[PDB]
C-alpha cells in the first residue's frame, strides 16, 4: 500500500483531477499547470516508477469532450500533453500519438527519454499503419522525428533513430545529422542489417551508408559498401574523390582482391602503380616471400600425401604395379593442388612429357591445364613453361596448353595481355576440343574482366550450329564468368536466342544446364530484373523450363538471404513426385547459396539439410552434400566434416561421390589432418571402386591445397564481401558435379579447374607506405563480440602473437598489437599498408 | 609523328630490367625485324622469343602496318625454353 508521502500526493492529484468538474476560469489554467508541473518533475528525472501516473487512474472521456469544447487556445493543448503523457503508461496508441501530434508542440526532450522513445515506437506504428492513400499525416510525423532523431544522437540512443528512420523508409537526415563520434556505430548497424532486411530497403540502406562515409570521408569503407551495391559509378567517384595516394593504394589493392577492374583515366597521378598494383602482378612475389617464410618451398608428391607407408598393404608387390587412367588423373590434381603456386615441382617441371605420355585424350587436357595450375599468378614464368608443351606432338593437347594460359593469368593481368592474343586465333578453330580450350583459357583469364570485345568475341560460337553441345555450354559459362553480376543485356540476349533456337532433344543432354548457367552467371546478386528474365524463360516448355527458372532463381538471389525465395525452393524440394530431380537438385543447391550469405541463415540450413538428407528422396540425398560444400568452403566445421563422413558410407553411389566433394570443398585448404586421416581411411575404405579413389584423392588434392595456404572462400571483408567470380566458379563447379558419372567422371575433368578461378591465398603480408614489406608485431585471435552493438570490430580475444606475415585460418581475424603503425584500411586481410604514427612519441 | 611508334616492349620478370620499355620503331617493318630488333635491343636470343602485339599473335611473315599494330601498342615478350621450330621439332619427333 500506500505512505505518508504517497498518500499526500495521491490526495493532491486527486484533488487536483475532480477540480476540473466545472468551468471556473481559475480552474484550467492552475490545475493544468500544477499537473503538468508534477508530470514534468517526475518524468524528467531518473527512471524512478512516474509516481503521479501510478495515482492517476481516471477517465479522460470528460477530459477529452472538455478538451473539445473549453479554450481553442493552449489550454486544450496542456491537457493533451497530460492525456498523452497518461496514457504512453496505457494503452492509447492512438490517442497518445495525437495528442502530442495536435496537442501543445514545446518539444519531446522537455517530456524525458522514456517519453521520447515511446513516441518513436508509436510513430513507426502509424506510419507503417499508413498507406500511400494519404499524405496529410506523413508530415507531422516526419517533424516529429525531426526533433526525435536529433535527441536520439545527442543521447547515444542511435538504436532507437536508426530504426524509426528504417521504418519511415526515409534515411536522409542521417546524412545531415551523423556526429563524428557516431558514425561508426550507425554505418555498422547498416552494414549488419543490411543483410537481413529484404527487398528493397537493403539497397537504399546500403546506398545511405555509403552516403554518410563519404561525407566522413572513410574511403575504404565507402568502396566496400560500393561493391556490396555492386554499382560501377559509385566506385568511380569514391576513386576521383580519393585525394590521398596511401589510401588510394589501399583500394587498387581491395580492388585487385574483389578481382574488378576499372579503367583508370591518365588525369589522376600515380596512373601506372595503381594500375599494376590493381592487375596484382605483385602477389606472386609476395606469395613467394610467404612460402620461404614458412620454410614450404620445396613442394609435395602425391605418394607422401596419400601415404601409403601408413595403408594396409594387403596386397604386396602384386596389385599396385598397374598404373590406371583413372589414378593418374588424380595424381595428377594432387601434384597439381597440392603444390600450386609456390613455382616448382619435382615430377611436372623435370619429367613433364614422361609424365603426360601415360595420359590419354582427357588426361592430356587435365594434365596440361594443371601444368599451368602448379604456377600461379606468373604470366611470363608460366608461359615460358607453356608454350612449349603448347608446340606438343599431339596437337589436340595444345587446348589443354590454352587452358595452362587460362590458369596462370587467372588473378593476373597484363598490360599486353598474352591471354587474349593466344586466344584470339584459337577461339574460332573448328576443332571442338581447340574451342573449347580457347574458351576455357579466355574465360580464367579474364575472369570478372566485362570487357566489351571479349564478349564480342565471344558472340559468334553461340550462333554457330556446327559447334558441340559441350563447346557451347563451355563457351555460356565463359560468358557469364566473364559478365559476373552485370545483367549485361547483350550476353543475356544471346543467350536467350540460343536456348530459344535449341531442341528438345539437344536440350536433354547434361551440358544444356550450362545454357542457363552463364544467363544466371550474368546476374549474380541483382534479383530485381529477373522478373523479365522469368517471363522470357517462360517460353521455353516443363520441365526444362522449371530447371532453367529454378537455377535463375538462385543465380538472381545469391546471398540475398530472401527467405521467400528460400520458402519456393523448400516447396519445389519437397514435392515428392530423373530430370524431374534436377529441379530439386537445383533447388537445393538454392538453399544453400542463398542461405551462405549470412551465418545465422547458414547455420540453419544446415538443420535443413540435415532433414532433407534423413528423410528425403534419393535425388535430394544426392544434391544436398554439394550445398554443403557450397555452405561452408574452406571452413573446416567439425560437424559438417562428421556428417560427411557418416554419408560417405551410403550404399547409394552418388551420394557418396557428392560427400566426398563436399569433403575436398569444405575442407579446402586447411591442411585437416583429422581430414586428411578420415580421408586415408575412405581411400582404404574404397581401395576397389576407381571413382571413389579418383574422387577421395581429389579431396585430399583440394585439403592439401598450397600446403595449407590456399582458400576457395568467395568471402572478403571479415566474411562480408562476396566475390563474383569465386561464386561463379563454385556455382559452375557444383552444377556440373550434379551429375558426377557424365560430366565429372566423363569428359569434363577440366572443368575442375574452374576452381582455380575462386583459388584466393590468404596472408598477412604488411608493407610501407613505398610498399615495401614491413615485420610488425600482429595480435591474432577469434573475432567473437563480447559486446552487443557497441561498434568495437568483435574485440578480438584467443589472442596469439605474430610476426607478419602471418596466416590466418577461416573465421580467425588479426589486429596490430603495436600504435607505432596505423592501417589505412582496419579490415587487416591481405596485402595492407600501415602508415607511420605521427602520433607517437619515442 | 614522322611513321614511328614508341612501342611499349615488356620483358619478363626473370631478366632483371625495367618491367617496360619504351622503343622507337617503325610500322613498315615485318614480324622478323620486330623480332630481331628487340632481342638486338634487349639482349635476347631471336630465336628464343616470342612477341605478342595489340593482343594478337605476331604474324612474322607479315608486316607490322598489317597484323594491326600502330602508335603506343604494347609488347610482349615471351623466353622460349627451346627455339620455334627447334621446339616444334622435338615435340613433334616424339610420338
Amino acid at each position: 500500500e500506500l505512505s505518508e508521502e504517497d498518500k499526500q500526493l495521491q490526495d493532491e492529484l486527486e484533488m487536483l483531477v475532480e477540480r476540473l468538474g466545472e468551468k471556473d476560469t481559475s480552474l484550467y489554467r492552475p490545475a493544468l499547470e500544477e499537473l503538468r508541473r508534477q508530470i514534468r518533475s517526475s518524468t524528467t528525472s531518473m527512471t524512478s516508477v512516474p509516481k503521479p501516473l501510478k495515482f492517476l487512474r481516471p477517465h479522460y472521456g470528460k477530459l477529452k469532450e472538455i478538451y473539445e469544447n473549453m479554450a481553442p487556445g493552449e489550454n486544450k493543448r496542456f491537457a493533451a500533453d497530460i492525456i498523452s503523457v497518461l496514457a504512453m503508461t496505457m494503452s492509447g496508441e492512438r490517442e497518445c500519438l495525437k495528442y502530442r501530434l495536435v496537442g501543445s508542440q514545446e518539444e519531446l526532450a522537455s517530456w524525458g527519454h522514456e517519453y521520447v522513445r515511446h513516441l518513436a515506437g508509436e510513430v513507426a506504428k502509424e506510419w507503417q499503419e499508413l498507406d500511400d492513400a494519404e499524405k496529410v499525416q506523413r508530415e507531422p510525423l516526419l517533424t516529429l522525428v525531426k526533433e526525435i532523431v536529433p535527441y536520439n544522437m545527442a543521447h547515444n540512443a542511435e538504436h532507437e533513430a536508426c530504426d524509426l528512420l528504417m521504418e519511415i523508409e526515409q534515411v536522409d537526415m542521417l546524412e545531415k545529422d551523423i556526429d563524428e563520434n557516431a558514425y561508426a556505430k550507425v554505418c555498422l548497424y547498416l552494414t549488419s542489417c543490411v543483410n537481413y532486411v529484404p527487398e528493397p530497403e537493403n539497397s537504399a540502406l546500403l546506398r545511405c551508408a555509403l552516403g554518410v562515409f563519404r561525407k566522413f570521408s572513410r574511403f575504404p569503407e565507402a568502396l566496400r559498401l560500393a561493391l556490396m551495391l555492386n554499382d560501377m559509378e559509385l566506385v568511380e567517384d569514391i576513386f576521383t574523390s580519393c585525394k590521398d595516394v596511401v589510401v588510394q593504394k589501399q583500394m587498387a589493392f581491395m580492388l585487385g582482391r574483389h578481382g574488378v577492374f576499372l579503367e583508370l583515366s591518365e588525369d589522376v597521378e600515380e596512373y601506372e602503380d595503381l594500375t599494376e598494383i590493381m592487375s596484382n602482378v605483385q602477389l606472386n612475389s609476395n606469395f613467394l616471400a610467404l612460402a620461404r617464410e614458412l620454410d614450404i618451398m620445396e613442394p609435395k608428391v602425391p605418394d607422401d600425401i596419400y601415404k601409403t607407408h601408413l595403408e594396409n598393404n594387403r596386397f604386396g608387390g602384386s596389385g599396385s604395379q598397374v598404373d590406371s587412367a583413372r589414378m593418374n588423373l588424380a595424381s595428377s590434381f594432387v601434384n597439381g593442388f597440392v603444390n600450386a603456386a609456390f613455382g616448382q615441382d619435382k615430377l611436372l617441371t623435370d619429367d613433364g612429357n614422361k609424365w603426360l605420355y601415360k595420359n590419354k585424350d582427357h588426361g592430356m587436357l587435365s594434365a596440361a591445364a594443371s601444368l599451368g595450375m602448379i604456377l600461379l599468378w606468373d604470366v611470363d614464368g608460366g608461359l615460358t613453361q607453356i608454350d612449349k608443351y603448347l608446340y606438343s606432338s599431339e596437337d589436340y593437347i595444345k587446348s589443354g596448353a590454352l587452358l595452362a594460359c587460362g590458369i596462370v593469368n587467372s588473378g593476373v593481368r597484363n598490360e599486353c595481355d598474352p591471354a587474349l592474343a593466344l586466344l584470339s586465333d584459337y577461339v574460332l578453330h573448328n576443332s571442338n576440343t581447340m574451342r573449347l580450350g580457347s574458351i576455357f583459357g579466355l574465360g580464367l583469364a579474364y575472369a570478372g574482366s566485362n570487357r566489351e570485345d571479349v564478349l564480342t568475341l565471344l558472340l559468334p560460337v553461340m550462333g554457330d550450329s556446327k559447334s558441340s553441345m559441350e563447346v557451347a555450354g563451355v563457351t555460356a559459362l565463359a560468358c557469364g564468368m566473364i559478365a559476373v553480376g552485370s545483367c549485361n543485356g547483350d550476353v543475356t540476349s544471346t543467350i536467350l536466342q540460343t536456348i530459344m533456337e535449341k531442341s528438345e532433344t539437344e536440350l536433354k543432354d547434361t551440358y544444356a544446364r550450362w545454357l542457363p548457367l552463364g544467363l544466371g552467371l550474368n546476374h549474380l546478386g541483382k534479383g530485381e530484373a529477373i522478373e523479365a528474365i522469368l517471363a522470357a524463360l517462360e517460353v521455353v516448355s516443363e520441365p526444362f523450363r522449371s530447371f532453367a527458372n529454378t537455377l535463375v532463381d538462385v543465380c538472381a538471389y545469391a546471398g540475398s538471404g530472401n527467405v521467400l525465395k528460400v520458402q519456393q525452393l523448400l516447396h519445389i524440394c519437397s514435392e515428392h513426385f530423373a530430370d524431374m530431380g534436377a529441379h530439386q537438385g537445383v533447388a537445393v543447391l538454392g538453399i544453400a547459396l542463398i542461405a551462405m550469405g549470412e551465418e545465422i541463415g547458414a547455420e540453419m540450413a544446415l538443420r535443413t539439410f540435415g532433414h532433407l538428407l534423413r528423410y528425403g528422396e534419393p535425388t535430394l540425398r544426392r544434391a544436398v552434400p554439394l550445398a554443403l560444400a557450397l555452405i561452408s568452403v574452406s571452413n573446416p566445421r567439425l560437424n559438417i566434416l562428421d556428417t560427411l563422413s557418416k554419408f560417405s558410407h551410403d550404399a547409394d553411389p552418388e551420394v557418396s561421390y557428392n560427400s566426398i566433394f563436399a569433403m575436398g570443398m569444405v575442407g579446402s585448404g586447411t591442411n585437416n589432418a583429422r581430414l586428411a586421416a578420415m580421408l586415408r581411411q575412405l581411400a582404404q575404405y574404397h581401395a576397389k571402386d576407381p571413382n571413389n579413389l579418383f574422387m577421395v584423392r581429389l579431396a585430399q588434392g583440394l585439403t592439401h591445397l598450397g600446403k595449407g595456404t590456399l582458400t576457395l572462400c568467395p568471402y572478403h571483408s571479415d566474411r562480408q564481401l562476396m566475390s563474383q567470380v569465386a561464386v561463379a566458379g563454385l556455382l559452375t563447379v557444383l552444377v556440373s558435379f550434379l551429375d558426377v558419372r557424365n560430366i565429372i567422371l566423363g569428359k569434363s575433368h577440366y572443368v575442375l579447374y574452374g576452381l582455380v578461378a575462386a583459388m584466393q591465398p590468404r596472408m598477412l603480408v604488411t608493407f610501407d607506405e613505398e610498399l615495401r614489406p614491413l615485420p610488425v608485431s600482429v595480435r591474432v585471435g577469434q573475432a567473437v563480440d563480447v559486446v552487443g552493438q557497441a561498434g568495437k570490430p568483435k574485440t578480438i580475444t584467443g589472442f596469439q602473437t605474430h610476426t607478419t606475415p602471418v596466416l590466418l585460418a577461416h573465421g580467425e581475424r588479426a589486429e596490430l598489437a603495436t600504435e607505432e603503425f596505423l592501417p589505412v584500411t582496419p579490415i587487416l586481410e591481405g596485402f595492407v599498408i600501415l602508415r607511420k604514427n605521427p602520433n607517437y612519441d619515442l | 609523328t614522322t611513321g614511328i611508334a614508341t612501342i611499349e616492349v615488356f620483358l619478363p620478370p626473370r631478366l632483371k630490367k625495367d618491367r617496360k620499355n619504351l622503343l622507337e620503331t617503325r610500322l613498315h617493318i615485318t614480324g622478323r625485324e620486330l623480332r630481331s630488333k628487340i632481342a638486338e635491343t634487349f639482349g635476347l636470343q631471336e630465336n628464343y622469343i616470342k612477341i605478342v602485339i595489340n593482343k594478337k599473335q605476331l604474324q612474322l611473315g607479315k608486316t607490322l602496318e598489317e597484323q594491326g599494330v600502330a602508335h603506343n601498342v604494347k609488347a610482349m615478350v615471351l623466353e622460349l625454353k627451346q627455339s620455334e621450330e627447334d621446339a616444334r621439332k622435338n615435340f613433334q619427333l616424339e610420338e
